[PDB]
């Protein structure tokens, strides 16, 4: 009869919807982060620290719980699936260091994409000691591959390098500029660049990344009281 | 004597109802 | 005639201490005791002024006495009984502007407090209604509107009904004290119910921003379940020890058993506000913001905290001595007091993004409709 | 030396090809519908509201009977809600939580899920001992899942995001046909109604016809701008309409080999992320990027109505069999059912 | 590198020989399918809400 | 269907000018982005320089800043790269990029392996 059937499509939904409702409880205590960059670019070393499609890494610091994914097995194209990483919390980029303006572009891309104006990137500019060792050796030069730093004055706001040269540090700040000029030329207050000086060997990355999220949590909360 | 700003409302309401219908001294004459 | 029975027993309490301090301490007029307030023996003292007893309903602390020795004899004659009296004229603390004053007082409250439902049950009725628009916060927002509205309807029919009819104080039902009794408590839970959210908002901008899962269930005891206690210890020891008509009056200090802990968590709400001010100062320096407009800013965060997380009672806590001082505090505060409800409303309902972008595509979707 | 050679071959069939498109072409469809009364203005309202899961909603695919219907969000969930009293019958928590596309078997048995994993899961519906578990795993492909669709207990069609679709073959776990021939990634893809043929719409903006038996592309169909987001056969099975990136919908035809009209309007420039036809195939309720669906008349090229009631942009919506109602999902986590 | 482009125009001859009838004819033959089934489609009539299930 | 037809490239000495324009059809021209990339022997595709909807915003890549000037014709539906004082690392097969999208400024894939709405290309080399 009907009541039997009704009643046990009632009990059925009523343990499925505390089955949500568990789930749900540990779904908004998980923060989900895409890590993305261009090839060789050390990402694999960190990934590796702990084929398919995307390769999910489990993380916890500070008992909150990260869900870190890895894109790679994909195809080069990438203006489609991009668009499912919405709701990420940020999104981790990582650059090698013309290889540096495909970054540059990819970023640029990135951040004028119309659904992920919302995500904030955590900009990681990994091989800072290829960088030193390729600026000292004098072999090839950024000047010509960039019309920009002969005019470039290093920022006196922050230099906090103690044991760096000063040509090592113009060009790790001058990278740092160029992407935030990039950056902040069409942010509209609702998205923020996070950039990072880190090595293939940092042990710190993931507490980069921990007070990254914890900054992007912080101000997405001030922005629902309209505080900012 | 309450005088903080959270029985304010009530001050006002204890003085209107003890003036509008007086709870006068009468002190002009035989009155100390 | 339990209030005059309690000032009657303050009279003869004044006299002993006056005659106390009299025998403690060892052109002269001699000393002579006054009725309300005795003079001690002066050596020719013209215009010795002290405040108004008070000990009487129609007297107010604000005015003050004097009187003079030697001027005329050795004491001032009063020409009618030709006997030593002292000027009270200037006691009578009830004017034709006293009064003028506090009536154009509680017309105000009447306008706000009526203005302040206004705006408070379709920003309530808004709430429930969007679904969308529901989260953890708006809960707690509902819940302010909620208590915004019972604090303000109990206060409206306690000016209206109450006060003005003399003849139901002067019988004294149970009922009345049941009124009273109801107006502690809903005014009660009104303000710890800001320091609820002034909490909440804490416990997410400035400590674990990270957990966004809280259990509200010791939000509601504290709420409404707490302020119970100052309330039900209130009115026990009002009626076993000081035990007015309808228990209406202030000049008992059993006041601040349900204003103490009221003044307590607004006092920590100011914490909070500095630390909030604080993160927010810093997290806009990271950003390299201009300070010129770093400084506009910071203003209009405080600003709009102020209506919800009551911080003017703190900013304000005491009346003024001084009658110009005095009748700024009264025009201001009640300002703020009494349309408290409807700041809350306009800033957090009237002016969300989220609310009024969700506000905008119904209208629109509705006109589609029709 | 041949490259000459080759791309003037090329260019000698392409010219040929637009040749025969020109000859076969005497009159439009708008000069020749111009004579039947118009369908007026036509509103529907939202009746059921579904509400239970936690991130935005991919795909949808209804039951063959109207009752039954699947949804796949990005909080690795698979909810089969009954329509008409709103009730959850299953839930299958997935091992990925980026699923991208949902499926319902005809005979509703099984349904499908795949996404950012290259993997096709098929989980069984109908064994009643307590548990409901993935069957087979189909793995194989190289690019995302996009779009899978049943053609029986035995065979699934996949469209993956390496510009390759694939045609299954659960019990083994092995490929049977695979179709290539497309120079972008697959978004969508439709089976024709006696399951013979289906078109897929790839981001190269053009749409190609498969024969499922031989495993060849028939014809080829250009005329958009831009990346095809979705498909959808005609109900009488020789048309399609698809739905591009340069917010226009336009109508194929596989006998004419050409399109035959277009659904622009000048003051609203979105891409179209779900295209799906009525029962009659008079109404074309396409949705949009603008947070709503707008009904198109196939045959004037008018704009009927539009059903604005989601919060986000439209990502998936389907009409049932028998036409009774249209289900519309958004990116908002709520699934709506219009009437 | 050469393969592909080979496998392109022998697709494109594929296509090229294919049959392709007046336009006139499929319009005509659309409209007659659309204007048959009419009354079998309760988004464009409306249906009666004693017949249908969404009440 | 899109079909970027470009034109111009040939044998020159270092430092001379060259002009390539290219013949879109098939799109309405002014709703698009256009990018300019190069494909040097050896080595991947690069990004060259960019041009706005209408000519707005102009950018180039940092070898070729202050050299290059590009200009979109709208109405005659093509686009050049005025080239100026050749360089021998400039020897390049060259494509024009249609962007993905309408209206849009995020234009993604551009300098991909496959990408369906990138022109066909045209030889340019220089040597003497």
């Amino acid at each position: 009869d009907q009541r039997n059937e009704e009643k046990a499509q009632r009990e059925a939904n009523k343990k499925i919807e505390k089955q949500l409702q568990k789930d749900k409880q540990v779904y908004r205590a998980t923060h989900r982060l895409l890590l993305l960059g261009a090839g060789e670019s050390g990402k694999n070393t960190i990934v590796k620290q702990m084929t398919s499609g995307i390769f999910e890494t489990k993380f916890q610091v500070d008992k909150v719980n990260f869900h870190m994914f890895d894109v790679g097995a994909q195809r080069d194209e990438r203006r489609k699936w991009i668009q499912c990483f919405n709701d990420v919390t940020a999104i981790i980029f990582v650059v090698a260091s013309n290889r540096l303006q495909a970054a540059l572009k990819l970023f640029d891309s990135i951040w004028n994409n119309k659904w992920l104006r919302d995500t904030s990137v955590i900009l990681f500019l990994n091989k800072q000691d290829l960088l030193a060792e390729k600026v000292l050796a004098g072999k090839s030069k950024i000047e010509d591959y960039f019309p920009e730093f002969a005019r470039y004055t290093t920022p006196e706001d922050a230099t906090p390098e103690p044991g760096e040269d000063p040509r090592v540090t113009r060009a790790k700040y001058f990278i740092r500029d160029e992407f935030l000029r990039i950056s902040t030329a069409s942010g509209d207050g609702r998205h923020y660049c996070y950039p990072h000086f880190t090595c293939s060997v940092d042990t710190e990355n993931i507490r980069r990344v921990f007070n990254d999220c914890r900054d992007i949590i912080q101000r997405m909360h001030l922005r629902q009281y309209e505080l900012l | 004597k309450c005088n903080t700003a959270t029985c304010a409302t009530q001050r006002l309401a204890e003085f209107l109802r003890h003036s509008s219908n007086n709870f006068p001294t009468n002190v002009g004459s035989n009155t100390p | 005639p339990f209030l005059y029975v309690v000032g009657r027993k303050k009279m003869m309490d004044a006299q002993y201490k006056c005659y106390d301090r009299m025998q403690q301490l060892p052109p002269y007029c001699n000393r002579t005791w006054d009725g309300w307030l005795c003079w001690d023996d002066t050596p020719a003292g013209v215009l010795s002024y002290q405040f108004c007893p008070d000990y009487f309903p129609d007297f107010d602390p604000s005015e003050k006495v004097t009187k003079y020795c030697d001027e005329k004899g050795v004491w001032f004659k009063h020409p009618e009984n030709n006997r030593t009296w002292s000027n009270y004229t200037m006691c009578n603390a009830f004017t034709p502007e006293k009064l003028k004053n506090a009536y154009v007082l509680y017309y105000l409250a009447i306008v706000g407090h009526s203005l302040s439902i206004f705006t408070l049950v379709i920003s309530l009725g808004i709430f429930v209604f969007f679904r969308s628009l529901g989260c953890q916060r708006v809960t707690l927002h509902k819940n302010m509107f909620l208590t915004y509205i019972l604090n303000s309807m109990i206060i409206i029919i306690h000016l209206v009904e109450v006060v003005p009819n003399g003849e139901l104080v002067r019988r004294d039902p149970v009922s009345c004290k049941i009124l009273h009794f109801f107006h502690q408590y809903m005014m009660a839970c009104n303000y710890f119910w800001m320091l609820c959210e002034g909490i909440y908002l804490h416990t997410l901008i400035v400590v674990a921003v990270f957990t966004e899962k809280q259990r509200l269930r010791w939000y509601y005891l504290l709420g409404w379940g707490f302020p119970l206690v100052p309330t039900t210890i209130h009115a026990i020891t009002r009626a076993v020890y000081f035990n007015d008509n309808c228990w209406l009056s202030v000049e008992t200090h059993l006041l601040y058993i349900i204003h103490g802990p009221v003044m307590a968590a607004l006092v920590v709400n100011f914490f909070f506000l500095l630390n909030i001010v604080r993160v927010l100062v810093t997290k806009m320096r990271e950003t390299h913001e201009a300070e010129s407009h770093m400084y506009l800013k910071a203003v209009k965060a405080t600003m709009i905290l102020v209506p919800l997380l009551g911080i003017q009672f703190v900013v304000f806590p005491w009346r003024p001595s001084n009658k110009m001082l005095g009748k700024i505090y009264d025009y201001v505060m009640h300002s703020l007091i009494h349309f408290q409800g409807f700041f809350v409303a306009t800033i957090y309902c009237f002016c969300n993004n989220e609310v009024q972008t969700t506000v905008k595509r119904q209208w629109a979707q509705f006109k589609i409709q029709w | 030396s041949e490259l000459d050679q080759l791309r003037q071959e090329a260019e000698q069939l392409k010219n040929q090809i637009r040749d025969a498109r020109k000859a076969c072409a005497d009159a439009t469809l708008s000069q020749i519908t111009n004579n039947i009364d118009p369908v007026g203005r036509i509103q529907m309202r939202t009746r059921r509201t579904l509400r239970g899961h936690l991130a935005k909603i991919y795909a949808m695919h209804w039951g063959t009977d109207s009752r039954l219907l699947v949804s796949a969000s990005q909080d690795g969930k698979l909810i089969i809600w009954d329509s008409y009293t709103t009730n959850k019958v299953h839930a299958i928590p997935l091992r990925s939580s980026w699923v991208m596309t949902c499926a319902y078997a005809p005979s509703g048995n099984y349904v499908a899920c795949g996404g950012l994993d290259n993997i096709c899961s098929i989980y069984n519906l109908k064994t009643r001992e307590g548990n409901v578990r993935v069957s087979r795993e189909l793995a194989g492909h190289t690019g995302y899942l996009s779009c899978c669709r049943f053609l029986d207990d035995n065979q699934i069609v996949t469209s993956s995001g390496d510009t390759t679709c694939a045609l299954w073959d659960i019990e083994t776990g092995q490929q049977t046909t695979t179709f290539t021939g497309h120079t972008g990634d697959v978004m969508s893809l439709s089976l024709a109604p006696d399951t013979r043929l289906f078109v897929s719409g790839a981001c190269d903006a053009s749409a190609k016809l498969w024969d499922v038996r031989e495993g060849m592309c028939r014809q080829t169909f250009t005329g958009h701008e831009s990346d095809i987001n979705a498909i959808c056969f005609f109900p009488n099975g020789n048309a399609f309409a698809t739905g591009s990136d340069d917010a226009t919908c336009r109508l194929f035809d596989l006998r004419a080999d050409q399109e035959l009209m277009t659904y622009s309007h000048d003051n609203i420039i979105c891409g179209i992320t779900s295209v799906s036809f009525s029962k009659s195939g008079r109404l074309l309720l396409a949705g949009y990027d603008d947070f709503n669906c707008n009904v198109w008349d196939a045959l004037k090229a008018d704009r009927a109505g539009v059903l604005a009631g989601h919060d986000n942009r439209v990502s998936c919506l389907g009409v049932t069999d028998d036409g009774m109602a249209v289900a519309t999902g958004s990116w908002d986590s709520f699934l709506k059912i219009w009437n | 590198s050469i393969a592909q482009a080979r496998k392109l125009v022998e697709q494109l001859k594929m296509e090229a020989n294919i049959d392709r009838i007046k336009v006139s004819k499929a319009a005509a033959d659309l409209m007659a399918y659309c204007e048959a089934h009419a009354k079998e489609d309760p988004l464009l009539t409306p249906v009666p809400a004693s017949e249908n299930p969404f009440r | 269907q899109v079909q970027l037809q470009e034109s111009g490239g040939g044998l020159v000495q270092p430092g001379g000018s060259l002009r390539l324009s290219c013949a879109a059809s098939g799109f309405t021209f002014s709703n698009y982005k256009m990018n300019w990339v190069r494909q040097a022997p050896g080595k991947g595709l690069e990004w060259v320089s960019d041009i706005s909807q209408s000519g707005a915003s102009i950018s180039y890549t940092g070898s070729v800043k202050g050299r290059f000037t590009i200009s979109r014709d709208n109405a005659k539906n093509t686009l050049y790269l005025q080239m100026n004082s050749l360089k021998p690392e400039d020897t390049a097969v060259y494509y024009c990029a249609r962007c993905p999208a309408p209206f849009t400024r995020d234009c993604f894939d551009v300098t991909s392996t496959t990408y369906a709405y990138r022109g066909q290309g045209t030889q340019v080399t220089v040597s003497s």
